[PDB]
C-alpha cells in the first residue's frame, strides 16, 4: 500500500498504487486509495479499508459543510487538527489506519497522520509496507529547486523501484497534482504510460 | 383555542393559522422552472444604507445541489434552514448522494408538523420554497407552517404572495430559456413590489441540469432590473 | 371540556368530534370491492394549473400487497401514511411476509387512540381506508379520528362522505367485474362532486387477487370517465 | 372538578361517573351460567348492509379458558381486550395454566383503576364481562368505569342493562341445561331490545365445563330466535 | 460455499451452489445461496449461516421501503455504501459474513464486501473455499467480448472444477442471469442439466 | 438425544427417546422431549434442557397467541424464521440447543435449526448424538413411496438401530404423526411394543 | 399571550416586544468601523462615587480576537457573555483558531432564539453589539432578543439608540482614521446623551487589524472628550 | 405577571420587585473599607431575653479569606451562605487557593440569577454582602435579589438601607485606620437605628490584609459603643 | 525525546530537541516539542505524541480563558495542580505522557509531572530518554550564580552530549528563556548555530 506525497514550490503532488491484498493471496488489482475531499485538498489512506472509507466518508461531508456555511475553504492546519482529535478520542478502541493530508491554502503543506493521533508536517512523507524503499529514493535525488514535471518524474520513479521490492504493491498508478492556478488535477493513464515508457520502465 | 396547538369549535388550527398571518407579513421571494433548471429570485430591499447588502442573504444553499429561499419569522428560518442544513449531510453520509430532493422537503416538513402536532411549544412561523435538480430531474417545491408541502412550476412566498402568483398564474411558459426565465420573474417582482414605487437590485441564483450552483453578483442583476 | 381530550357532561369526546368535522372539510375518495379484488378511486381536483398533476398522490402505497387513500388534514395524513409504512416493514422483517392487513389497520388504529386517550395532544384529524389482499383475500376497511375501523364491501371518505355512501346503499352489487365495478365508482363519485358541475380525472387504483399493484395512467381513466 | 378525576364537594368522582353514562349508550350484551357452563350472548345490530355481518365480532376470546364481550366505547374496548389477552399469556408462560379467571379480571380492573385514580389521563370509557370455567368451576364477572368488579349468576350490561337484569331478577333458575338457556337469554335479550319492533340474530358463545370454546354459527341462533 | 459472479457488455452472470457443513459431516445437501433483493439485483452469501440470512432479511426490507417511497431503485454503488456502513458500525462484535452484490442500473456492476465493510467493485470476483479454484479457471478463459451462452457455460465450468478439489462444496447449481430487458431470471433445473451434459462433466 | 424426523405424502412422522444424562452417569429413566406447539405443529427439543424448556414454553405462548388473534394456524416458515430471529438475537451469550420444528400447512415440512440461527429445510433429519447412525439407516432404506405405516416402522429401526451403539441413548420411544386430516396424534405404548415385537426387536 | 411566547391575533409575539422594550431601558453603547479596524465605546455613567469607577466594565472581551459591549438587564448580560466566552474557546480547541466571528455571533443567537420558541421561560432580556477581526476582516454585529442579528458599519443599542443612529446615518464616512474615529463617536454620544447635561468620561476600546486588544485608560479618554 | 417571573407590560421582572421589598423588610447591617482591610456590621437587635445572644451570628464566615452578613428571609440567606461555602471549598480543591473573591460573589449571583430565570420556582428574598482580602486586595461587593452585584468601598443592607447609605455618601473618609473607621460605622448604624430609640451592642468583624479573620466579643464593641 | 529546564536568579531556560521516532525507524526530522501556554509560563511534551498534543490544547485553551475572565496570570503551582487533576482522574485508562512546567510570577518555578499526577518541584529537571545522559552532565557543572549566557551554553551543551549516546534523539535545537522583563522569548536558529560553533561542536 504504497503512498507518496512530495512539496514543491507552490505545488503538491501525490501519488499512490492499486492493489487491494489482506492475506498472501491478491483480491483485487484495481482499488482506489487517493481521494479529493476539498477544492484544493487530497488525502491518501494506508491501513485497513473499512476504518478507511469510513474516515473518507466523514471528511468530505464535515469539510463540504463547513465550506458552504463559511464561504471559505478550511485551513490544512485545522483539518489536520479535527482529524487528529477523531482518531483520538477512540484511541483505545483504536483504527487501523496510516493516512496523509495535503493542500494549498497560501503555502503547499503535508501532514502525516498515525493511528493515535499525532500529525506532524514534513516536507515529504511515504506511508505503507513500500515506505523504507519510498525513502531511499527520495533520500538521495529530492531537491527544492526542481519543477513540476521533474516531481512527477520523481514520484512515478520512486513507486516503480518500490514495487519491485514489495510483494503487497503493485498495478498502474494514480497521480495528482494540486496547484492555486489550476485546483486538483488528476493526471491521465496514457499521459501516466507516456511517463513510464520514457524513463524506462515495465507495466 | 386561541393560545395553543388544538381543535376549534369547526376544524381549524388556529396558532397555525396565525403563523400563517405571520408569514404573510415577511418579505417577498419567488422562483419557477425554466427549460432545464429553475431559479430562485428573492426581493432584496436593504433598507438603510448601513446594512452590508451582500453579506445579508436570503437565498442560502442546502448542498452544491439543493438551495433555499425563506420568509417569515427570520430566526426560525435560519434554525430551520439549518436543520435543512445537516439533514442533507445525513443523507450524503448515508446513502452517497442526495438521490431525492423531496425527501430532503419531507423531512423538514415532518420536523414542521411535529411543532404543529404538541403542546408546549409554538408552530415554526416560517414558509420556505426548495429548488434544485436530482436524478429525476429540476424539481420546486414548497413549505407551510403547518408542513404542508406542494410541488409546483412556478410559486412565491412572502407579502407579494397574491399578485406574483396573479402575475404567473396569467403568463408564465413552461419550457423557457434563463434569460426570459428571469426576465419575466423579475417582471412578476416589480407588478407586486411597485407599490411603494420601487423595486431595487433583487438576488438570484440558478442552476441548469448538470452543473453546479451560481448566484449572480451585484452587476448581472442590473442587466436584467 | 372543548379544549382538550376528557368526557363530556354526557358522553361525549369533543375534540375528538372536532376532528371528525375536520375530515369532513377533506376531499371525497371512495373504494370498494369486485368479483376478486378491490378498487380505490379518491377524486383529484387539481385546482390550480401550476400543480404538478400526476405527482400529488393520494392512493399511496403501504407496501405491494396493502394501499391507501386518505382524507383530512393532509400533514397528518403523510405522517400516519409513514407510520403504516414502517410496520408493515416490521412485520414483514418479524415474521416474513404480511399476512394479514386487519393486524395493519388495528396497529395504526391503536397509535391514533393514544393521542385520543392522552392529553398533551390534540387527536390526529385525518380518516383512511386501506384495501388489499392477503391470505384471507381482499379486504376494504376504514379509519375514524378515535381509532375505529370497521370493515366494508363499498365505503367512503370526505366531504362527499354521505351522498356518495347513499348511492353505495342503494346501487352497490358484491360480485362485479372490474370495468363494471370502477364504472359504478365513477357515478358514485360524479353524484356526489357534480355539485361544482365538473369532476376531473380522477386517480384509481386497482388489484385482483394473485397480482401486484396497479395505479393506472392519465388515459386510461378518461375511456371510464 | 367536572374536567379532571378529582373529589366532588360530597364524594363523587366526575369522570368516572361520566364514563359511566359513556356505557350506558352502548350496546346491550349479557349472559348466565347454567347446569355445568356459562354463556355470553350479545346483541348485534348489524345496521346497514355493507358491514361484514360476521366479522364483527364483540364476543371475542381472551384464551381458550376466558372470553369477553364488552360494552361502551369501542377502541378502549379493543385496546383492554388485547391487555387481557397479554396478560392471560404471561400467566401462562409464569406459572403453567390460567388457575384463576379472578386474577385476570382483578389485573385487568387495576389497569382501569390506574387511569381513575391519576390526572394526565381520562377513565376507560368501558364495561366488560368475562365468561369462563377455571379450576374453581364457571364464573361470571362484570367491571366497572372505576375498576369495581363483581361476581354474578347473571349480568347485563350496555343500553339495556336495566330491563333485561329486571327480567333477570325476575325468572332466573340456577341449575339449568344449556338449551333452556339460551332460550332465557334471548328472551331477556328480546323484552328489552323489542322496544325498535326487532331484535336481529344475536351472537352466542357457550362452555361446559371440561371442552374449549365454541361460538355458535349463523344458522344454529335462529333456531333459538 | 463456491459463489462467483462475472459481467458482460449489458449483462450479469452470478451463479452459487449448495451444500451447508460445518464440520468434517454433511448437514443438507440442498441449500439457498443465491437471493434477489430488488428488481434488478441479487445477492450470493457465504459464511455463517444465521448472520447472512439476517442480512438477508434486513436488506431486502430496506430495499423495498426505500423503492417504495422513492419510486426509484437504488443503485448499486448505494446499495454496497449502506451495507459496508451497516456491517462496520459493529467491526468489533462482527458479522462472519462475505458476500457480492451485482446488478444493473447503467452499466452492470459486482461489489465484493468482507467482513469489515471494505467493498471494492472488480470485473468478476468468487467468495468462498474454493475460491483459488474458480480464480484459476477465470484466470485463464475469461474475455470481456464473450456472449450470454459463453458465460453461463464458463460459470458452470468454473464451479464444476472447484467440487472436485474442495470437499466442503458440492451439490446442483443455481446460476442467475441479470439483464436490463429481461430483469431478474433464473435459469431452469433441466436446462443446467442440459448444459452440463452437453459439456461432458458428471452430477 | 436421538432424535428423528421425516415427511411423506401428506404425512410428517416426528419420533424421539427419553433419557436423561450429563455425566457417564444416568440421571432420569423417563424424559419428555417431544412437544406440541401448535394445531398441526410438533417440536423436538436436543441440547440443554433448561434452555430447551424455556424455548418451548416461549414458543407455545407466542404462536397459541398468533392463533388466537388472527383465526389462523402460523406457517411453519414463520415458525422457523421466528425461533431463528429469537436464536440469533442472543448469538454471543448463546443457547446450547439444537431442534427440530415440523408440521402441515399446505405440504409437509421439516426445519433444521442450530444454536446460532441457520434454519434449513430438508427431506429428513436428525438431531442429538445418535444422529450418525440415523443418517446411516435412513441413507439406505428411505423411500418417497412409502406409507405412513412403512414409515413409523422406519424410525422405530433408525432409533433402535441408534439405541445399540451410543451410550447416551436409551428407553422407551415416543412417536407422533401429524396429519391433515387427523391432526396431531401421538401413538399409544402397546402399538409402540406392538410394532417392535412384530419387527424383533429388544426393549 | 401577554405571559408566554406564544402567536398574537396578528403575528407578534408579545414576550419578545416586552424584552426589546426592557432592552430600550438600558444605558447606551456604540460602535463604528474606521480605517482598519473597529472601535466599541460604551458610555458609563459612574452615578455614586462609591461605585468603583474602573472595576465596572461593559465592553468585556471574549477572546483577544473578538470583544462585547451590552445593553439591558445586567444578569443577563452577564450570563450570556460567559456562554459567548466558553464557545469561542470550543471553536478553539476544536478547529484550532476563531476563523469567523459570525460563528460566534450566530450560536449566541440561536441561544436567545431557544428561549424564545419554547414555553416555561422568558426570553433573554439583553442586547449585544460584538466587534472584532477576523480572516475575513473587521466586522461589527448586533444582536436581538429574539436572535435577530445584522451586520454593521456604525451602530447603537440602549437608550440613546434612536437619537445616535439618527446621527450615525447623517455623519459617518466610512474610511476614517482612528482619532478621528473616536471623536464621531464621541459626539454621537454626547447629541444623544447630553439631556442630562452631562456626559462623563466614557469607556472606549479599539483595534487595528493585526494587532491585540487595547483598552483605553482614564487619562487617553478625556483628550478625546 | 404578578405570581410568576415574566415581563411586565414595560420592562420590570414583578416577582423579583417582590423579592426587593422582601428584602427591604429586613435587619440592617452594613461594611466598609479602611486604610488596609474591611470592616462589617450587622445590627444585632436582641429582641427578648431568651435568645441565646451571642450564638445567633449574621456575620457567618465562608472561609478564613472571605465573610459574609446578610439580610431578608433569614431560611433563603442560611441556603445561600452554606451554597457560597462549598463553592470556595470547590476552588479550594480544583486550583489550590482562593485567588478571586469576585469569583466567588459571581457564582453565588448566577444561581440567584437561574431562579430569576425560571418558572416554577420563586426568586431568593435575601441580599448579601461580601468581605475579604484576595491576591488583588480588600474587596466590597453586593448582592441582589436579582443577582445584580457591585462593588464599593462602604455600602448598606437591610430596613436602614436608605439611611445609611445617605450618612456613608456624606461622611466617608478612603483611607482610615481601624479604630476611627468602626467608630464612623457605629455612627452610621446609629444615625438610622436610633428612630426605636435604643441601638443594642452590635456584632463587627475586621480584617487587616495578611491576617486571618477577627470577630468581636461582647466587651469590645461597647468602648466602641 | 530529550528535554530540560534550569533555573537560574530570576530566569528559566527550557530547550529541547526534534526528532519524532516511534521504531528503529525516523519518521521525522523536524518536529515541536516545546509549546508557549500563557504570557510567562511554556511546557515540553515528552512521551506519546497524540496525547501530548490533546493535553497541549486542553492546557492553552483553560489558560486562556482563566487570563481572561480574571485579567490575572494564574500562578504555576495552580498551573501543575490543574494538570495533575486532569491527569489522575483518569489513572486506570492513562496518558502515556511525562511533561515539564516552568514560569515566572514572583520566583522562577519549575515542576516535573508524570502519568500518574504526581507534580514535584525541584531546581532542575529532564524528562525523556536522554535523561540520564543530562542529569550527567548536569551533576557537575552547574552552579546557582551562573549568568543567563552561561545557562544557555550549558543546556546546549548538555543536549549536545546526549545525542551524542542516544539513538532515539537528534536534529537542531529548541531553546526558549523566560524573564519577567522581557517575556517568553525564543532564541533564533543563527544564534544558536553561533553557539555550537563557538563552543566547538557539530551538527
Amino acid at each position: 500500500t504504497t503512498t507518496v506525497g512530495i512539496t514543491l514550490k507552490d505545488a503538491v503532488i501525490m501519488a499512490t498504487e492499486r492493489r487491494v491484498t489482506m492475506e498472501n493471496f491478491i483480491m483485487h488489482k484495481n482499488g482506489k486509495k487517493l481521494f479529493q475531499i476539498d477544492t484544493y485538498t487530497g488525502m491518501t489512506i494506508a491501513g485497513l479499508v473499512g476504518d478507511a472509507q469510513v474516515l473518507v466518508r466523514y471528511m468530505k461531508a464535515e469539510l463540504e459543510l463547513y465550506r458552504l456555511q463559511r464561504r471559505v475553504n478550511m485551513p490544512i492546519e485545522a483539518v489536520a487538527t479535527l482529524l487528529s482529535n477523531m482518531l483520538n478520542q477512540v484511541k483505545y478502541m483504536p483504527y487501523m489506519v496510516q493516512l496523509l493530508v495535503g493542500g494549498i491554502d497560501t503555502a503547499p503543506h503535508v501532514f502525516s497522520i498515525d493511528a493515535a493521533g499525532g500529525s506532524v508536517e514534513d516536507i515529504y512523507a511515504s506511508t505503507g509496507s513500500g515506505s523504507p524503499f519510498v525513502y531511499g529514493v527520495l533520500e538521495s535525488q529530492y531537491s527544492e529547486k526542481m519543477t513540476v514535471d521533474e516531481g512527477v518524474d520523481l514520484v512515478i520513479r520512486a513507486i516503480s523501484a518500490a514495487k519491485q521490492r514489495d510483494s503487497a504493491s503493485g498495478g498502474m498508478i494514480d497521480v495528482a497534482v494540486i496547484t492555486r492556478k489550476d485546483g486538483y488535477v488528476q493526471l491521465p493513464t496514457d499521459q501516466i504510460e507516456s511517463r513510464i515508457r520514457k524513463l524506462g520502465l515495465i507495466l | 383555542d386561541r393560545a395553543i396547538t388544538v381543535f376549534s369549535p369547526d376544524g381549524r388550527l388556529f396558532q397555525v393559522e396565525y403563523a400563517r398571518e405571520a408569514v404573510k407579513k415577511g418579505s417577498t421571494a419567488l422562483g419557477m422552472k425554466f427549460a432545464n433548471g429553475v431559479l430562485l429570485i428573492s426581493d432584496k430591499k436593504v433598507r438603510s444604507r448601513l446594512i452590508e447588502q451582500n453579506s445579508i442573504e436570503a437565498i442560502q444553499l442546502i448542498d452544491d445541489y439543493v438551495a433555499a429561499v425563506t420568509s417569515g419569522l427570520v430566526a426560525d428560518a435560519r434554525v430551520l434552514v439549518d436543520f435543512a442544513r445537516i439533514s442533507a449531510q445525513q443523507e450524503k453520509v448515508t446513502y452517497g448522494s442526495l438521490v431525492n430532493i423531496e425527501n430532503l422537503v419531507k423531512r423538514v416538513a415532518d420536523q414542521m408538523q411535529q411543532y404543529t402536532q404538541y403542546g408546549g411549544v409554538r408552530p415554526y412561523g416560517v414558509s420556505l420554497i426548495f429548488a434544485g435538480i436530482d436524478q429525476i430531474g429540476p424539481r420546486l417545491f414548497d413549505c407551510d407552517p403547518a408542513g404542508t408541502i406542494n410541488e409546483y412550476k412556478a410559486t412565491a412566498i412572502g407579502s407579494g404572495k397574491d399578485a406574483v402568483v396573479s402575475f404567473l398564474e396569467r403568463e408564465y411558459k413552461e419550457n423557457l430559456p434563463e434569460k426570459e426565465a428571469v426576465t419575466l420573474g423579475i417582471k412578476a417582482l416589480k407588478s407586486s413590489l411597485e407599490e411603494g414605487e420601487e423595486l431595487k437590485a433583487p438576488e438570484i441564483a440558478s442552476i441548469t441540469v448538470g452543473n453546479k450552483y451560481r448566484i449572480y453578483d451585484q452587476e448581472e442583476v442590473k442587466k436584467f432590473l
